[PDB]
């Protein structure tokens, strides 16, 4: 691949995004930062 | 990357630019794709 | 589009102001 004028040897491999019946299989990564200041983000109670 | 005039200072994807405006009273921040124009001594051709 | 003059020879006067830690100049 010629990106910007430089040679980059790459490789692409596909995969099936969803199951046969039509359910999309997600992956959700959640990173929560506990800092020393006031905690703004809260669950709604 | 490099300009077509073999110079340095071209950014090939989304750039963040910080610009002061209105006699130094407003500070703006644009995150936009910066495309070179094709005019004489204006980032186009072999003369830059 | 606009013809400009580029000449960095006049742009080399130094008047340096180094970082003074005792005043916390660049402390975030
Ligand atoms: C998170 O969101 C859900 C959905 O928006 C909230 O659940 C909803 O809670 C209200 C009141 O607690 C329910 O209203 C009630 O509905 C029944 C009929 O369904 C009606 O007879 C009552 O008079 C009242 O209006 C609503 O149905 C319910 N919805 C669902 C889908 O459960 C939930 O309270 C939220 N969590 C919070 C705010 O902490
Ligand atoms: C960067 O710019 C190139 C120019 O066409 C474009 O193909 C590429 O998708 C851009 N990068 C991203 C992450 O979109
Ligand atoms: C920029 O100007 C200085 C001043 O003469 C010079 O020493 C330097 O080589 C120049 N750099 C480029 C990339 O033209
Ligand atoms: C740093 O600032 C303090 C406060 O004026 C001064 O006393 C000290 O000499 C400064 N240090 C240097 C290296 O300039």
């Amino acid at each position: 691949y010629n990106f910007n004028g430089r040679i980059f040897y790459i490789g692409r491999k596909s995969y099936t995004p969803r199951t046969s019946e039509g359910s999309i299989q997600m992956v959700y990564v959640i990173t929560a930062n506990y800092a020393e200041g006031p905690n703004n983000v809260c669950p709604l109670k | 990357g490099k300009f077509p005039s073999n110079k340095t200072g071209r950014y090939f994807n989304h750039t963040l630019v910080i610009l002061p405006e209105k006699c130094g009273t407003q500070i703006t921040a644009l995150y936009c794709v910066l495309q070179p124009k094709n005019q004489t001594n204006c980032t186009g051709h072999t003369t830059y | 589009c606009i013809v400009v003059d580029m000449q960095p020879s006049y742009f080399q006067r130094d008047w340096p102001r180094p970082i003074n830690m005792s005043a916390a100049d660049g402390i975030i």
